[PDB]
RNA sequence: AUGUUU
RNA sequence: UCGGGCUCAUAACCCGA
RNA sequence: GGCCGCAAGGUUAAAACUCAAAUGAAUUGACGGGGGCCCGCACAAGCGGUGGAGCAUGUGGUUUAAUUCGAUGCAACGCGAAGAACCUUACCUGGUCUUGACAUCCACGGAAGUUUUCAGAGAUGAGAAUGUGCCUUCGGGAACCGUGAGACAGGUGCUGCAUGGCUGUCGUCAGCUCGUGUUGUGAAAUGUUGGGUUAAGUCCCGCAACGAGCGCAACCCUUAUCCUUUGUUGCCAGCGGUCCGGCCGGGAACUCAAAGGAGACUGCCAGUGAUAAACUGGAGGAAGGUGGGGAUGACGUCAAGUCAUCAUGGCCCUUACGACCAGGGCUACACACGUGCUACAAUGGCGCAUACAAAGAGAAGCGACCUCGCGAGAGCAAGCGGACCUCAUAAAGUGCGUCGUAGUCCGGAUUGGAGUCUGCAACUCGACUCCAUGAAGUCGGAAUCGCUAGUAAUCGUGGAUCAGAAUGCCACGGUGAAUACGU
């Protein structure tokens, strides 16, 4: 992006341009972030459970959707559904939308 | 090395510095063919404990008489010890 | 033997020597011992002066020396007075009228030799091996070093089994060329042994 | 061991031209003098000459097609025992064996000069008689009588 | 087969 | 019996006399 | 003992004495004649060796007055010793000394010294003359010589299980870890495991793991190319000159030299492959997939080696384990082993002539030239401190005379007589030459080693150490293979 690449030979940038890639795909949501959370919202709470290890830990606020075969447990928020239903996948997600910027202000 | 080796071999080299500085060709030119006698050569009884090839060299900075070098003094021990500091210009490790 | 000498294989590039002039067969003889001399009695008086290194050249019939000290004042004394009186041993060790001079060595706490013989009395003077290596030693970490570390020997302490301490922080890559670290030694004869010294100090690669 | 290679072949025939025959002048060829294997290796068919007739080219792989083998056994061992396992040896190896066992003889003759310890068993071999021959169907032997094995 | 020695 | 080899080394085993 | 049984035995069931444990589950490593997987001249495929013979060298043993000491499976045994006649040199027999051979220092006398005399094996001892330095507010002092006296000095004396420093070893192996988080009561685990892949803990993918340090991969060297510049002592192409000799001028073109670069990076093409890595072929190029060879040797193990290089804790010797000299010994021998050299021969030997390299060496040095000598070499003496001269006259190879498979036209040990030289000095113990003598040996058992390419193999050349004794070590090039399915 700024004036740093310049340096190498055409094909060095692939090295570190490559680092990257995989950084962002997995620091997505946190490059703004530099602290700690406050009330982590998971989708596949059952499955993605090993996600919660760190929240039981804390005590940070756990919500998220569990099946009939969930982890009842790791979550201080119960709320069901399906960790599938292509269609009421977001479903329950966009009842989220609200209570953050379109219903803090 | 054993001070009392290292001076015991300093004698051996003073004695050069004197009676072989000079005096050592003072019979010579009168023993090969150069008519010419025999009394000088008979009654040579002079370099004793003195001898241009009784002298031995010690790595200078140690004294061990064996390992040593001519470009240098030192034994190797010493030499590489030291080259790896860099007490001799331009000494770096060789490597074709 | 693991691992050489790091500061041999480096006297070609990234690492200055320490006594370049010039000697044939002839010369480098007396010479060899010359550089020798000088550095055998300039030290055990500028011991207390912290050094860290002693160059030595040669221009004609002549040295010039260029002791690196960490306070060359005491080596000053009356002002001149130290100097000068050391200025005549080595016209005389070195068989022909020398020159003379100095140049401070500043951040002593981040060079070899200075930060080895630190380490090495400490011992004499009643002190614990590792709650002081793994302080008034890594000091230079501090000042911004890129790595650094010291390998003690055996006889630690009143232990009558050889051994060593490991206590390492930065990286000290005694591999890469380029790399350069700063080594040297010590023997500071213990009370009761003779123990070593040995610190890498890695300032920057190339 | 785990990697795998070609061939190392090198300058043929001085003039003949051909490529495998340099082995016979290799194999042979001793103490890496070469410049003497040429005068060895050539010098023979010039002897021959007169001695088959037809072209010394047809002459040496006539008679040399009477010492080349086509089947041998190699140490295999199995729960103890190491049987003697047979095998068919292809062109490639095949006629390498023969040239060797060829050569061998040929230096075992005891007489004067190779020049002619060297035909007498390049054209033994047609007329059948010699070491080298020997080798090819004495191979034959254990060949065959372990054909119980592979 | 053993090793403080089939 | 001895001399040599085999083994980390013994015996055993192999070779030679 | 009681009871039961035909019996064999069953059932009930102690004590003396002795130990500090015995024991269960699980963890880490180690090992297995457990399994899976994968590498290295490990084997397999080839070539050439060792043990055979003689000799060289080291070693064990043995011997001796001493045969100085250390080195011991690989990882000791042409190793410390790149150089033992004296010297070295530590060992021995004898001669001799006792603040010393080497230091500082106090005091006294004398500048230091010089050349000689005698006697001794010398170590010395006692002399004979001569030499008369630096300053002095004159005593004194600076060095230094001898002696006196001690504090001290000296010890290659012992502990490498007291140690430093250094090194070997697996191993150039790809491994070894750590911080944070997490799992477990814990010991620990994870990472680091796994799927591919790589020479590789190499890279990618995945994963309660996230990252990082030491290490493999790079930068250092060097070689393979091309350019830049510099062209002398090096170079010699077009030009002429020429005693026809890069010999003259001359020319800077060429090789060459040698400082700075150019370059190779899965960089690009195709296929395969997860459209991952990577792999397999391709182009282009001097050079392809870490190009080849160096150097570089992780955390560590073998209380691995070295107090004998040197340093050093302790211990020990103190008219001595200190010190000096002469002779002897380390160069013994009734044997055994390791590493080597030379042959047993015609892919050879000897006589002729002949064809061509690379890297280094050098003023107490390399030493041309010419003379004499059969010869080593001796005499004369230039040149070069060196892309200027000397070492330097490569050897295999090549073309001829030949000899004919003989123990010889092979091979060279051994020995006798005569000489050269390096050296005070070569009997003990030196290298070479001359003539004479000509060994064993005809290709080497059980067994065992090295080597994957300019390698093996063979042939020469130079260096180091060094007065003078390389079959050793280090390095250089000439030529120049076989073979590799496979674990
Ligand atoms: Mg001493
Ligand atoms: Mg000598
Ligand atoms: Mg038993
Ligand atoms: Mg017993
Ligand atoms: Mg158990
Ligand atoms: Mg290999
Ligand atoms: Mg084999
Ligand atoms: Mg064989
Ligand atoms: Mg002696
Ligand atoms: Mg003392
Ligand atoms: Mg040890
Ligand atoms: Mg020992
Ligand atoms: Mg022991
Ligand atoms: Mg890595
Ligand atoms: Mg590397
Ligand atoms: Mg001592
Ligand atoms: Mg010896
Ligand atoms: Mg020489
Ligand atoms: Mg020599």
């Amino acid at each position: 992006q700024d004036g740093t690449f310049d340096k190498l030979t055409k094909k060095e940038a692939l090295m570190r341009t490559r680092e990257l890639e995989k950084l962002e795909n997995s620091l997505g949501g946190i490059k703004d972030m530099g602290g700690l959370p406050d009330a982590l919202f998971v989708i596949d709470a059952d499955h993605e459970h090993i996600a919660i290890k760190e929240a039981n830990n804390l005590g940070i606020p756990v919500f998220a959707i569990v099946d009939t075969n969930s982890d009842p447990d790791g979550v201080d928020f119960v709320i069901p559904g399906n960790d599938d239903a292509i269609r009421a996948v977001t479903l329950y997600l966009g009842a989220v939308a609200a209570t953050v910027r379109e219903g803090r202000s | 090395a054993k001070q009392s080796m290292k001076a015991r071999e300093v004698k051996r080299v003073a004695l050069a510095d004197k009676y072989f500085a000079k005096r050592a060709e003072l019979k010579a030119i009168i023993s090969d063919v150069n008519a010419r006698w025999n009394a000088v050569l008979k009654l040579q009884t002079l370099p004793r404990d003195s001898s241009p090839s009784r002298q031995r060299n010690r790595c200078r900075q140690t004294g061990r008489p064996h390992g040593f070098l001519r470009k240098f003094g030192l034994s190797r021990i010493k030499v590489r010890e030291a080259a790896m500091r860099g007490e001799i210009p331009g000494l770096k490790k060789a490597s074709w | 033997g693991q691992k050489v000498h790091p500061n041999g294989i480096r006297l070609g590039i990234v690492k200055p020597w320490n006594s370049t002039w010039f000697a044939n067969t002839k010369e480098f003889a007396d010479n060899l011992d010359s550089d020798f001399k000088v550095r055998q009695y300039l030290t055990k008086e500028l011991a207390k002066a912290s050094v860290s290194r002693i160059v030595i050249e040669r221009p004609a019939k002549s040295i010039r020396v260029t002791i690196h000290t960490a306070r060359p004042g005491i080596v000053i004394g009356k002002k001149g007075e130290d100097v000068e009186k050391l200025r005549k041993v080595v016209a005389d060790i070195a068989g022909v009228p020398a020159q003379i001079n100095i140049a401070e060595v500043r951040k002593p706490e981040l060079d070899a030799k200075l930060v080895a013989d630190s380490i090495t009395s400490q011992l004499e003077r009643r002190v614990m091996f590792r709650r002081a290596m793994k302080r008034a030693v890594q000091n230079a970490m501090r000042l911004g070093a890129k790595g650094i570390k010291v390998e003690v020997s055996g006889r630690l302490g009143g232990a009558e089994i050889a051994r060593t301490e490991w206590y390492r922080e930065g990286r000290v890559p005694l591999h890469t060329l380029r790399a350069d670290i700063d080594y040297n030694t010590s023997e500071a004869h213990t009370t009761y042994g003779v123990i070593g010294v040995k610190v890498w100090i890695f300032k920057g690669e190339i | 061991r785990r990697r795998v290679i070609g061939q190392r072949k090198i300058l043929p025939d001085p003039k003949f031209g051909s490529e495998l025959l340099a082995k016979f002048v290799n194999i042979l060829m001793v103490d890496g003098k070469k410049s003497t294997a040429e005068s060895i290796v050539y010098s023979a068919l010039e002897t021959l000459a007169q001695r088959s007739g037809k072209s010394e080219l047809e002459a040496f792989e006539v008679a040399l097609e009477n010492v080349r083998p086509t089947v041998e056994v190699k140490s295999r061992r199995v729960g103890g025992s190491t049987y003697q396992v047979p095998v068919e040896v292809r062109p490639v190896r095949r006629n390498a064996l023969a040239m060797r066992w060829i050569v061998e003889a040929a230096r075992k003759r005891g007489d004067k000069s190779m020049a002619l310890r060297l035909a007498n068993e390049l054209s033994d071999a047609a007329e059948n008689k010699g070491t080298a021959v020997k080798k090819r169907e004495d191979v034959h032997r254990m060949a065959e009588a372990n054909k119980a094995f592979a």
